[PDB]
RNA sequence: GAUAGAAAUUUUUAUCCUGACGCUAUAGAGAUAGUACCGUAAGGGAAAGAUGAAAGAAUAAAAUAAAAGUAAAAAAAAGCAAAGAUUACCCCUUCUACCUUUUGCAUAAUGGUUUAACCAGAAAAAAUCUAACAAAGAGAACUUUAGCUAGAUACCCCGAAACCAG
RNA sequence: GCCUAACGAGCCUGGUGAUAGCUGGUUGUCCGAGAAAGAAUUUUAGUUCAACCUUAAAAAUACCCCAAAAACCCUAAAUUCCA
RNA sequence: UCGGAGUACAAAAAACCCUCCGAGUGAUUUUAAUCUAGACAAACCAGUCAAAAUAACCAUAACAUCACUUAUUGAUCCAAAAU
């Protein structure tokens, strides 16, 4: 359920996750579905990070 | 959703007879050995001229399936969205027509550049103004349909959508209802707390 | 919002003529025609398998099959008759209360949990009801009157500390089915049946104040209850002096399915009326 | 829904056009024709690789005729032309032999000279002599 | 196995499985050892122990048993007092 | 196959490229549909490219006919008298451009 | 392989005839209609096939259960045989087991 | 059984005339090999096939360069009948970064740094 | 063992809108017909049609002349019949038919005179792929420690000697 | 032996699309990888497991491998194991 | 069917209507427990070892022994026993 520039979100998500893994996380952007998809289980840390930004 | 609307209704009555249902040939047409030719059982075998069909269509067949609710809803939303974004949606008030002459309607669609075909949606079936019904009963391309008869296929078949104002107020509510709703406990036709 | 919409002004009408299924949605089927998929057509060569006759599933080719050399042992033995209690953690209960699905204000029994879709019962699978488990014990801050079919010491302890009341009640399979989906039952056109008693194995469970059993002697309740405090080291509140107390004390008859209705009545939902038997025999049967 | 092949006609023509010039029933009957056409294509590609060998052998035979005329065998001619740093493929050499008999007699003269120079140097048994045509030039 | 029944057209279960095996919800199957009640006087106490075990089946057997068994048997079960409820989830499995 | 088909020696028409070079392609005729999807590429080509092509080759006359057809064709025609038919049916703008070039040269 | 020498009469299908223009009209009857009738109700067909689907065995088996006692002798017999055949084939034959 | 094969070290003790013969310096071993695969791996045991693959020698009559360290010499020793080994020579020395584009390898086994000036 | 297999208990809203992503003369009924013909009998069981508004327009008028088979037009050293070619048809050079079956077939192992028309892969448990909604999902019944729902992906043809009933 | 031109047990119809681990057959084009047998089995004309292999997917080490190391009478080509 | 030696020379494995010996148990008292890390072996089924911890016993007391010791054995179901 991502409404907007999803590429922005991809940038911010990989910039957020990068300090964790030492490397950029692998990603898939579905622009038509309005969806982002990330390799590995980041579920908790990402709910936290999306809470911090007030969505 | 368009594919769904097309198929889910469909029942093919196409039947072919298997070598079992063909008329005769319960008996071996000649002896297994010595006659010098190919060996056969029934003369109704699928190899033979008049014989049964090897696979072929079988029985009345139903193609029936249901796209999940929220998907069909989403389909309707999207059709509306797209009719609008491409400028081909026109919210009309009323539907009162000055006269029952259909030529009036055709030339009206010519003056506003509405395209060849038009879908006129009204709120209920009985409440349709009689001038419209007269005018639109004798036309092929202009089609009058009540709100509950709005659908993806018909919306993609007609170049232009014309929605009555109470019709908009209806659809908006009907479709929006689903984003906020629980999964059904039992069928929605039964008593629910808030729901009709 | 959706910038996609702005690209749609520029492009031709969406019609029935141009419509593409999402790429990957349909993996195209393949038919045994041509050089690749023809000539033995994936069936191999001669033998039993090219002819389609290979033996049944477990069959090992004549050596005593693996699934039959292993000895029988009761594993699933009598499985159909075991009781099944759908677990509900305090974590889920709290999460439901927080979001306003079940309200703690009125009493919470099975029907309330089902209507919030916090829980799902299927009696046909021999679900005998909800059991309460302690997963969210520490985090649990809510004040509730709850009725479940089973509970753990720790769960109860965690509800008491917050000034609520737990009670374990029993429902037989028919009772249970009626309880969980009441409106489908009220269209059935039958009276409201008696609640059956528990079977002999489950009597020592519901007769104890330990479990806060619905058949338990209330004389032991305030005793056993206080015991639970000594163990977990918290001050037991006086439920009597609370404003919501009249709701917290609310029970059911051991013979009653619902709150405020009674065995033998009939709910006419079209007239929004209740119907009760005036007959003596009926009233003796339903009230026994 | 019955579906039959309507266009079978053309399906057949795309085989049969390649078969027109065959002898016998192979040039009509689709069964026989098909097999024959396939054999014809296979034979064709194999021959496409063969043709190059055939032509090169032709060229060598011709160059040998041409050389033998001048009293010079083929191998001598060719390698002693290499030892002069003259690289002309056999195609071109054969064409010279036919259409440029003069230039070819020159080439043959050169080769013969280079050979004699080689024998002279091998028999001489010293590093000092470098035959005029036995000198090896580097690119500039 | 009957893949399509005669009356219902559904797929039948092979009951001979359901008597000797146990399906945890993770997909692991659990079975008794073979010959564990047989000729005990003749065996070592060590061997006897090895026999009294409940053991797990390899992947192949598991898939075979799953095919031989309908959907109903793979459902999530909550039994009261159940010994095996402890074992039905899998933990710390990195694969 | 080579025994199968006809053959010819390598030649030029009218000793082209000896005295001077003469582009041999004479005229080019397109037929397409304003409406039909099959002709889509061919329409785009007519929009953007044809014009420029016509400047790049002054000596070839280019006739464009919109007509109701299902299969857009381009008919190349040469000084030689030779007429070569082609189908631009269901191709890109890019593909058509390359094709028209082959025809030109 | 002889192909027909005369152009067929060109068949003109107008897509604006009544049946084609009104197609798929009430399909959303459930959603827009405050669910009362499911779209199944719209389906015109054989009694055993309305709003239901299945492979040929299931189909036949179902036909027999519903209308099997209204059937003509020959047809009932044929149906039984078809069922027996399909049973044997699906259950005991195939590649995949 | 046909098996792998030991190759006694005595084979690899060079005689003093060999230096004169093949043009190696008695004092200093060369630094690099140019190895070429001269024969085919077909009809040879799988292990030689593997050794050839991991030496980069897959394609025939193509040169490849390798360190003259013992790690490498071991594998080379296994396949020595399938290959030609000649010492790399640097008349103009090793290439700088300006000379990378102009480098070429002559058949006498020598690497020329400046190729085709003007 | 192969396999077989309930029930209690549940659910089901009228009537009109009937037709066809069924066949088109080897198809669809066996069917122009249970006729001809074949059997003592029970029984078996065919094939076949095509002008036009008018033939009360047959010195008759009109659009395919395209299968195999022949004719127009017999053959000319030499060789799986072609291919490379070539000024040139041959002459030269190079190639051990095709399927099937096999460790291995030019095989002197199998099958086919040829042409036309017919004549043979079918299923959704688990999986994967796409999408919806998501701690829940499904238009009731179920399943859920990221799941649930939907869609798409799959498993042939001909043949015995027999056996049983009438 | 004979019982309507085939009687070690008639014929016809139905059961019947009997069943064949046995033979035969199995229809467009082009591309990517690609297989010779350990175990049981009224089994060796077949199956079902391994080992290989194919399609996806997650990973981290994989071959190659110098010393050192693996038996008691004699004993080869050589294995095993590893930086 | 099971085991030992050769075939099969040095890790393992390895066939034959191949070469040779055996087993389908005795005798004895030291009557040889419970539970569990990790392994061997292995298509599956079966087979093998085994630390720590308990309990038994000297009061910190767990390998039954011999006969080449290796082999002296048999799945499910089903029957008898009642623990
Ligand atoms: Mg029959
Ligand atoms: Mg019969
Ligand atoms: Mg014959
Ligand atoms: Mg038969
Ligand atoms: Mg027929
Ligand atoms: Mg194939
Ligand atoms: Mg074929
Ligand atoms: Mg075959
Ligand atoms: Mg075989
Ligand atoms: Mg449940
Ligand atoms: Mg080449
Ligand atoms: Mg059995
Ligand atoms: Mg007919
Ligand atoms: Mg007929
Ligand atoms: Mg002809
Ligand atoms: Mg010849
Ligand atoms: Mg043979
Ligand atoms: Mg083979
Ligand atoms: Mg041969
Ligand atoms: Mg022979
Ligand atoms: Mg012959
Ligand atoms: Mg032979
Ligand atoms: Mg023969
Ligand atoms: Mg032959
Ligand atoms: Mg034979
Ligand atoms: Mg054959
Ligand atoms: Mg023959
Ligand atoms: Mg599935
Ligand atoms: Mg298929
Ligand atoms: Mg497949
Ligand atoms: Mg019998
Ligand atoms: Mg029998
Ligand atoms: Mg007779
Ligand atoms: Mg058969
Ligand atoms: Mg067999
Ligand atoms: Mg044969
Ligand atoms: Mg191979
Ligand atoms: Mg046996
Ligand atoms: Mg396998
Ligand atoms: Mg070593
Ligand atoms: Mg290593
Ligand atoms: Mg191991
Ligand atoms: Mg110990």
């Amino acid at each position: 359920k991502v409404e907007g520039d999803i590429w922005a979100l991809q940038k911010d998500v990989e910039d957020f996750l990068s300090p964790l893994l030492g490397k950029t996380p692998v990603t898939q952007v579905n622009e038509v579905t309005g969806t982002l998809r990330v390799k590995g289980y980041f579920d908790q840390q990402l709910k936290a990070w999306l809470l911090e930004k007030g969505f | 959703v368009a594919i769904w609307q097309k198929n889910f209704k469909r029942i093919s009555y196409a039947k072919t007879k298997t070598r079992a249902e063909v008329r005769g040939g319960g008996r071996k047409p000649w002896v297994q050995k010595g006659s010098g030719r190919a060996r056969h059982g029934s003369i109704r075998s699928p190899i033979w001229r008049g014989g049964g069909v090897a696979h072929g269509p079988r029985g009345p067949t139903s193609y029936y399936y249901m796209l999940p609710m929220k998907v069909r809803v989403q389909g309707l939303k999207v059709a509306l969205t797209v009719k609008l974004a491409q400028d081909d949606l026109h919210i009309v008030d009323s539907l009162e027509l000055p006269t029952a002459d259909p030529q009036y309607l055709i030339e009206l669609a010519r003056y506003r550049r509405w395209g060849d075909s038009v879908l006129l949606v009204d709120l209920e079936h009985e409440d349709m103004p009689q001038n419209v019904v007269a005018a639109t009963s004798g036309l092929k391309t202009f089609n009058l349909v009540p709100a509950v008869g709005l659908n993806v296929h018909s919306m993609l078949k007609h170049q232009t959508l014309v929605l009555t104002l109470p019709t908009v107020a209806f659809l908006e509510e009907k479709l929006l209802w689903h984003n906020s709703r629980y999964t059904p406990l039992y069928p929605f036709r039964l008593p629910y707390c808030d729901f009709p | 919002g959706p910038r996609a919409l702005d690209l749609l002004r520029a492009l031709p009408r969406v019609s029935l003529a141009n419509l593409k299924p999402n790429p990957g949605s349909r993996k195209p089927e393949r038919r045994p025609r041509g050089r690749r998929r023809g000539r033995k057509c994936g069936r191999g060569h001669k033998g039993e398998r090219q002819r389609g006759t290979r033996p049944r599933l477990g069959f090992e080719g004549g050596q005593t099959p693996f699934y039959l050399r292993i000895p029988k042992y009761g594993f699933n033995e009598g499985h159909s008759f075991r009781h099944q209690y759908q677990p509900l953690s305090l974590n889920r209960l709290q999460y439901l209360i927080d979001l306003g699905r079940v309200d703690p204000t009125q009493p919470i029994d099975l029907t309330q949990l089902v209507n919030g879709r916090g829980v799902t019962i299927q009696p046909s699978k021999r679900d005998y009801g909800v059991q309460l488990v302690e997963e969210g014990a520490d985090t649990f801050k809510a004040k509730v009157n709850i009725e479940v079919q089973m509970a753990s010491e720790l769960a109860i302890a965690a509800i008491e500390k917050n000034g609520g009341v737990v009670t374990t009640a029993f429902y037989d399979p028919r009772s249970l089915e009626i309880l969980c989906k009441p409106v489908p039952f009220f269209l059935r056109g039958q009276p409201i049946p008696k609640r059956m008693l528990p079977p002999e194995a489950l009597v020592p469970y519901y007769t104890d104040a330990k479990n806060r059993g619905y058949l338990a002697d209330p004389a032991r309740f305030p005793e056993a209850r206080l015991e639970l405090a000594r163990k977990y080291g918290y001050v037991l509140p006086d439920i009597t002096k609370d404003e919501l107390f009249k709701m917290l004390s609310t029970r059911k008859d051991p013979r009653q399915i619902f709150f405020g209705l009674a065995p033998g009545w009939v709910v006419n939902m079209a007239d929004k009326k209740i119907l009760k038997p005036t007959d003596e025999n009926l009233l003796k049967y339903y009230s026994s | 829904l019955r579906s039959r092949v309507t266009d079978r006609y053309w399906r057949v023509q795309e085989v049969l056009k390649h078969a027109r010039h065959f002898r016998g029933r192979k040039n009509r009957c689709y069964r026989l024709a098909v097999r024959a056409v396939t054999r014809a294509f296979v034979k064709c590609t194999r021959a496409r690789r063969l043709k190059k060998r055939s032509l090169r052998t032709l060229w060598i035979n011709r160059i040998t005729a041409a050389s033998q005329e001048h009293g010079l065998k083929y191998p001598a001619f060719i390698i002693n032309l290499i030892k002069c740093q003259v690289e002309l493929n056999r195609k071109v050499l054969a064409d010279l032999a036919i259409y440029e008999p003069k230039t070819f007699k020159s080439l043959a003269a050169l080769a013969k000279r280079r050979r004699e120079e080689g024998f002279a140097a091998a028999l001489g048994d010293g590093k000092e002599p470098d035959g005029i045509f036995s000198r090896v030039v580097q690119h500039r | 196995v009957t893949y399509f029944s005669s009356r219902k057209g559904k797929r039948k279960t092979v009951k001979a499985v359901i008597y000797r095996f146990l399906r945890l919800h993770s997909g692991l199957w659990l079975r008794r050892k073979a010959g564990y009640k047989k000729k005990l006087w003749k065996k070592t106490a060590a061997r006897k122990r090895r026999l009294r075990e409940f053991v797990f089946c390899n992947k192949t057997q598991s898939k075979l048993l799953d095919k031989m068994t309908t959907s109903f048997w793979k459902r999530r079960n909550w039994y009261a007092d159940d010994p095996y409820q402890k074992y039905q989830d899998r933990t710390n499995l990195k694969v | 196959t080579a025994r199968g088909t006809a053959s010819r020696f390598l030649t030029s028409v009218l000793h082209n490229g000896l005295g001077r070079y003469v582009q041999q392609l004479q005229r080019l005729s397109f037929s397409l549909s304003r409406d039909a999807p099959s002709s889509r590429g061919a329409r785009e080509f007519v929009e953007r490219e044809v014009t420029d092509f016509a400047r790049r080759n002054p000596g070839v006359v280019i006739y464009v006919n919109p007509r109701p057809c299902c299969v857009p064709r381009v008919v190349a025609e040469y000084l030689n008298g030779a007429v070569r038919e082609e189908s631009i049916h269901c191709k890109s703008v890019e593909e058509i451009a390359a094709l028209v070039q082959k025809l030109a040269d | 392989f002889h192909v027909r020498v005369t152009l067929p009469p060109r068949k003109v299908v107008d897509r604006w005839n009544e049946k084609r223009a009104m197609f798929g009209v009430y399909d959303n009857i459930g959603i827009l209609g405050n669910f009362e009738k499911h779209p199944k109700e719209l389906i015109k067909g054989p009694i055993w096939l309305r709003g239901w689907k299945g492979n040929e065995l299931q189909r036949c088996i179902r036909k027999k259960r519903m209308v099997g006692n209204r059937m003509f002798i020959d047809d009932l017999h044929n149906l039984n045989k078809r069922i027996s055949y399909l049973y044997k084939h699906f259950n005991r034959h195939g590649k995949y087991r | 059984k046909f098996t792998r094969s030991r190759i006694p070290d005595k084979v690899f003790q060079p005689s003093p005339e060999d230096h004169e013969k093949y043009g190696g310096d008695p004092q200093y071993p060369h630094k690099l090999h140019i190895v070429t695969r001269i024969k085919s791996t077909k009809r040879r045991p799988y292990w030689e096939k593997d050794i050839i693959k991991m030496l980069g020698l897959e394609k025939a009559h193509t040169p490849q360069v390798h360190k003259n360290i013992p790690s490498v010499n071991a594998k080379l020793k296994v396949v020595k009948h399938l290959i030609r080994i000649k010492p790399l020579k640097l008349p103009q020395g090793l290439p700088t970064e300006e000379d990378m584009a102009n480098t070429c390898l002559k058949s006498n086994g020598e690497l020329v740094v400046r190729w085709l000036l003007n």
